[PDB]
RNA sequence: AUUCCUUGUCGGGUAAGUUCCGACCUGCACGAAUGGCGUAAUGAUGGCCACGCUGUCUCCACCCGAGACUCAGUGAAAUUGAAAUCGCUGUGAAGAUGCAGUGUACCCGCGGCUAGACGGAAAGACCCCGUGAACCUUUACUACAGCUUGGCACUGAACAUUGACCCUGUGUUGAUGUUCUAACGUUGACCCCUUAUCGGGGUUGCGGACAGUGCCUGGUGGGUAGUUUGACUGGGGCGG
RNA sequence: AUUAAAAACACAGCACUGUGCAAAAUCGUAAGAUGACGUAUACGGUGUGACGCCUGCCCGGUGCCGGAAGGUUAAUUGAU
RNA sequence: GGUGUGAAGUCAUUGAUGCCAUGCUUCCAGGAAAAGCCUCUAAGCUUCAGAUUGUAAGGAAUCGUACCCCAAACCGACACAGGUGGUCGGGUAGAGAAUACCAAGGCGCUUGAGAGAACUCGGGUGAAGGAACUAGGCAAAAUGGUACCGUAACUUCGGG
RNA sequence: UAACGGGGCUAAGUAGUAAACCGAAGCUGCGGCAAUACUAGUAUUGGGUAGGGGAGCGUUCUGUAAGCGGUUGAAGGUGUGUGGUAACGCAUGCUGGACGUAUCAGAAGUGCGAAUGCUGACAUGAGUAACGAUAAAGGGGGUGAAAAACCUCCUCGCCGGAAGACCAAGGGUUCCUGUCCAACGUUAAUCGGGGCAGGGUAAGUCGACCCCUAAGGCGAGGCCGAAAGGCGUAGUCGAU
RNA sequence: ACUCCGAAUACCAGUAAGUACUAUCCGGGAGACACACGGCGGGUGCUAACGUCCGUCGUGGAGAGGGAAACAACCCAGAC
RNA sequence: AACCGACUAAUGUUGAAAAAUUAGCGGAUGACUUGUGGCUAGGGGUGAAAGGCCAAUCAAACCUGGAGAUAGCUGGUUCU
RNA sequence: GGUUAAGUGACUAAGCGUACACGGUGGAUGCCUUGGCAGUCAGAGGCGAUGAAGGACGUAUACUUGCGAUAAGCCCAGAUUAGGCAGUAAAAGCCACUUGAGUCUGGGAUUUCCGAAUGGGGAAACCCACUUACAUAAGUAAGUAUCCUGUUGUGAAUACAUAGCAACAGGAGGCGAACCGGGGGAACUGAAACAUCUAAGUACCCCGAGGAAAAGAAAUCAACCGAGAUUCCGAAAGUAGCGGCGAGCGAAAUUGGACUAGCCCUUAAGCUUUACACACGUUAGACGAACGGUCUGGAAAGGCCGACGAUACAGGGUGAUAGUCCCGUAGUUGACGAUGUGUGUUCAGUGAAAUCGAGUAGGGCGGGACACGUGAUAUCCUGUCUGAAUAUGGGGGGACCAUCCUCCAAGGCUAAAUACUACUGACUGACCGAUAGUGAACCAGUACCGUGAGGGAAAGGCGAAAAGAACCCCUGUGAGGGGAGUGAAAUAGAACCUGAAACCGUGUACGUACAAGCAGUAGGAGCAGGCUGUCCUGUGACUGCGUACCUUUUGUAUAAUGGGUCAGCGACUUAUAUUCAGUGGCAAGGUUAACCAUCUAGGGGAGCCGUAGGGAAACCGAGUCUUAACUGGGCGUU
């Protein structure tokens, strides 16, 4: 904090509580006793623990009937309106759509949709599998996820 | 994240202050004095819940002694009498009877005398 | 009673004035310092 | 202005004098430029005495003013755990408004007083402690500056004496002394840059391998600096 | 300066001592300064403190000055 | 308010700390500097340029200038009983710039009004006594001018 | 008083005998909670500082959450009722006027009565002390909402080697005029060195500038110095 | 600070009943190392001290409740 | 007398005033006093010497930085 | 019935208490934020004699912003288009409306004085000159610093010459938060004292850069196998060592990466310039989808109903909360000119020291640096004194010697990977939200304090909109208020959101003037309100009991400490490593680090831990150590 070099007043005589700096954390306008500095909140996850979690999640999706395997899932134009329709055929509004590779069209068609993400097998995360209400996987992507997760 | 203490800080202070309603001066207005006051009130209240049981029994015994002696027997002899007569009426009841049904008290006294 | 501040302008200038500060290295250090601090008044 | 014992003793002064003056000398513990003893004059100097003078005092009285008091206007302060804030005797972290027992006591101001609130003020200056601090001292420790010593360098030449060594008297080195000039010095003179008591260059004189400086080295070194200087302890020190 | 004005400091006078001038001494790493545009009747340090009468004994200690013979002794040298 | 118009306007005496005087006398501690200024020449220029004396014509810029200054305007945090260099200094009395009373001029100090206790402050007087006070005559009281008279020890011969 | 706690006591003392009773948070009874063992019941256990161990409450922030609640009233504030062993929760009237946020996780600037703590506000002392030289006022009139304090007149008093008049410094518009009186002015104020607006400072001769230099400063080159710089010549500044 | 003798207690060990989560070992975390009074045995002191130093037990510390007028440390007794 | 000073007393001590006022007091042609401007600076200056003074500060100024020195000490340390 | 007597006894409140109601003060809280804080990705990494930073004074029909006597501007070119003439801040006088209104960007012009400040001087923002031109009057303009380097002239003491002097040209000077190299260089502190040592080559001072700097191409390592400059990052490793062997300090070999580049003294690569090209980007910008009705309300973005866009649901604004109202966003486009970049192709330089390294290597003495403190101390630097060899040679390989290996010093240049961000842009946040966040959200490095260096604040919020209260009334043509009016709201009225507490009032109920103390507590009458009296609320006569809290202590009512009160803030954190425990994964295995990466994935096996111990060690090894050897014994085995 700015300033605070000078001793505010003499140690003895004034009748005041001893001070050494106007920027004591006791004083208004003073330091924070334990001022924060920028942190790295990253945690190690073991590679097996990540894969184990991912397998556990996919299994639970299956049992909860949230994993929806489709033969394919493609959008013809980069049009949101088309994707909404396709989703309505699958009778799902909120869904993660995991394909083997994300087409521009499907990526573009999904941007403006909330609670609809288009993700490649590479890009699937532990939270996203949990977060979206359904997970629509193409059968190719299933086989790719299998190899990815062991 | 930074936490401001205001809203909760006030609620604690207010709780104590509300318990100190009726105390004189600072003791109902000022948290530092009220807190001390509400604590000592709790301490007294604990001590007195015990000592209530002593005070009331002393009162009964004093009343029973009055009534027994009006009926010509000491408290000490009357309790012995009743014990010997196997009468297990508590001092709280006896003292109630001595006030509200003087005749019954006299009966009990006569029973007590017979046992002695 | 004679107090410590017995101002003369000339003595103020010759001691604390701009041309006095600018004459010495350490004076220039002061002017630069004050100019960095944002001080409206660099000299007396 | 020194004397412990001590108000020494004697004399003076006073009715009465631990002070004063004179003197004595068993000077605890005067003493001759840290001067000794005198000494006119001087001193907002210390002590003592006297006259005058007086409210200094016996022993205060009265009076004149400025406050204090009252009214109107303005309007602080230190302090403050909270107070429904008595006496006494006792008790008790050992000196009680607050505990016990008891005595006394209608409620509230104003003018006064200061006995208590261990009243207010300033985290006791005393004392101790801290392996605290500072500054001061020295024949504390360790350093350093400065001073100084020698070696080497800048630094040379002739001789003369002499030492060692070398050979066969001879060289090679080392001192020592004299002499010399060419390094070096010059805070002598003159010339020029140049209108210049700086400086530089030139010339010359006087010095001269000296001085002086660098590196190394012994000494000296409270001049300066950093520090250390135990603990127990019927406070602490001293002693142990 | 603001609890001490004095018997404390200074003082003229006195004495010791350093200092031959690029003076000693002091400031400064140095250059350069003061000393002094002075030159021992001067300058510096130390003490004493007008004036009068005086100022005794001790050179073991510690200074300082002088002496160098010997002893001890650094760098250096480098015999064995 | 404005303008208008206006008498006498001398003499003597006294007399500065002002002036002559940056003098004079004397002393030792031995008393700025530099320029303006006068003069002299040098190099240099010699119908010149310059110099002198005169006569016309023109110029002389720029900045300050209010106000306070024994202070309510400066320095003291205050509209603060303090501090702040220099100049001027009338009358009577007086040696005097002391002091008293006044002049010129300036002020009544930015809370008032009552009352007339204790006690505090600053003063006045005091019977009898007179330092008995007190650490101590602290404080008070006292003395206090001029002229003349007169004046001890002591003394370094000045003093005292 | 003050050596029974007091009253008072000749037993209300002392010793004893008999049979009673009072008396604690002890024991029991009744209801409830918890710890630990065992097999929901038993059994035991539950004073507590330093300290160890265990379990929670609430706060801000992230996800959950573009969900959920909200101008048909969020947060906050203030009452009331109610629930739990507690931290606290829930509901709700009034106020308020736009946010809030379940649940489960996650992360902390996560909880204040103390530190002669820090900042702000507001108390107490208290309508108390004091209102700044004891040079001094009195009255008539005026203006004004109002006059002890401003204007004016007549008196009085005070300074007069100053409490007058100037100048330098220093300050900086305080000067003059009109207007205003909130704050400022230790009261009031019509007044003011206050606020606001306008005006006001006229130079060949005063002063500055300027020429000149003192102490001294700076200082081309220079000399010296790790660097920065120091010193200093020629110069150039510098008034008192 | 003598012993021809010599207890009670205490301690060491064994055997045995009953009661008790005791003892021990290895780890994580401490705190504390100013103690006080009372009884008993003593030193010191005056067989003084609300003295001082030990041993040992109790209480206080860290303990409320009742008694001892009031009274940490005494008597009774351990507060979900 | 001015001026410079500061010996005594009283007042004052939340002052009129962070050193004054009042009454007295000393020096008052000198080692005097005063204005303006210069110079000396922190282990440094300056000192007729009091450790005095160097901006109401001095046995080592003030400011900023090292710097959150260190503090075996004191205080304080927040819900159930 | 009266009188008397005795007993008994309400009704007082000067004031005070408690409770409640309504206020005041005050500014907490909540909500909000035009400001901060920390970053990421880019940019640009300098500005200045062509006069900076920063200022002074001016400038339009006080201050801030802009500008500079051409003074909120002038010009020019692009771009843009209905309003504009800066703000406070209204007025006023005006201009303009499809393009000379204006705005935006760029480039020109102008650019007082001060400031390196440079003609000289100087108290910064002032004063005074010389030269040369001009003017004729007593003016105007331009030029005029110092140093360094070079080149020309001149040109002393002595001939020559040199010094000196002058002219000319080209540089430089100052400022800036950090990063960088170098010259100097503390102390507190730690070592539980202190001196070696530490702190620390840190802080600080100085000098010099640059967009980076530095370093760099083996007289290097290694180990008989080999590697191949430098820099940075991960390991090896808190290992070897160093060390009052204390406190502490701390490598390398080797290995995983990032990046890679070498080139010349017979003259190179690179760098800089110069132009010519070309590419290539930047620099004003433009277009930019889709919503109605109804309900609540002051207002609709909310609700209800039904639509519609989405390569656009980033974000902001609009009278509450908006995909569809607005500004934007996605996407698509835009540069005359000016810039930047990268390529060639040129130029003119530089590199550059010339020519392979002698006062050098090595040595002695003194120091210093290397993790290494002089130690047995290799190596490096050098103040001083010395001093080779010179490929048949020399350096190193941790005393030293031999052998062997490896390298070639005494000349140079060299990108990238690396460091930093005062400044510009965009974006992000389990960062702050007005006592916080910057000292500074506000006219803040201001006010204020100080001689000065320097120190250094407080201070946000009416409303959707000022609609900021016409007019009337009291009052001093006041202050302040009451009406009226405005507004959804005026206890939103400018002393303005919310509006806590301390603290102060008014009103009402009850208590209280014979009564002794931590002010309560257990009990309890009476009175007053409700509700309807084995209720609730308020008060509380009277009785019992009862000496605050904190701290510190053997022990505190203590007359020991601290606190006037309230509100706000104020103290076990963070990083890294070691260890123990819980939990999870995997399991005789577990795990990756830097880094790479289409980036929480996946790669990456360097390394670490476990899997064997014993011994000082070599070494041995389910054993080993001890000893001549153990009947043994220590530790281990399981």
């Amino acid at each position: 904090v700015s300033g605070g070099g000078a001793k505010p007043w003499r140690q003895k005589g004034t009748g005041r509580a001893r001070a050494g700096t106007i920027r004591s954390p006791i004083w208004r306008s003073g330091g924070v006793t334990f001022a924060a500095k920028p942190q790295d909140h990253s945690q190690k996850v073991n590679k097996k623990m990540y894969r184990g979690a991912m397998k556990s999640i996919l299994s639970e999706l299956v049992r909860q009937e949230r994993l929806i395997v489709v033969d394919n899932f493609s959008v013809e134009a980069p049009k949101t309106k088309e994707l909404v329709a396709k989703l309505k055929e699958l009778e799902l509004t909120d869904a993660l759509i995991v394909t083997s590779e994300v087409d521009e069209n499907l990526f573009l068609a999904a941007r403006n949709l909330y609670k609809v993400d288009a993700r490649d097998v590479a890009g699937i995360d532990p939270v996203s599998l949990i977060a979206f209400d359904k997970v629509v996987m193409t059968a190719e992507a299933v086989k790719q996820v299998e190899e990815m997760l062991a | 994240p930074r936490v401001k203490r205001g809203v909760q800080a006030r609620a604690r202070h207010k709780k104590v202050l509300k318990q100190a309603k009726g105390y004189y001066g600072a003791r109902s207005r000022v948290y530092r004095v009220a807190f001390q006051a509400v604590t000592k009130a709790g301490q007294y209240a604990y001590r007195d819940r015990r000592a209530k049981k002593r005070q009331f029994r002393q009162l009964w015994i004093a009343r029973i002694n009055a009534a027994s002696r009006q009926n010509g027997l000491s408290y000490s002899r009357f309790i012995n009498g009743l014990k010997k007569a196997s009468i297990e009426i508590d001092r709280k009841i006896l003292a109630d009877i001595a006030v509200f049904d003087k005749a019954a008290f006299a009966v009990l006294v006569e029973k007590a005398k017979a046992a002695l | 009673m004679k107090r410590t501040f017995q101002p003369t302008v000339l003595k103020r200038k010759r001691t604390h004035g701009f041309r006095a500060r600018m004459a010495t290295k350490n004076g220039r250090k002061v002017i630069n310092a004050r100019r960095a601090k944002g001080r409206a008044r660099l000299s007396k």
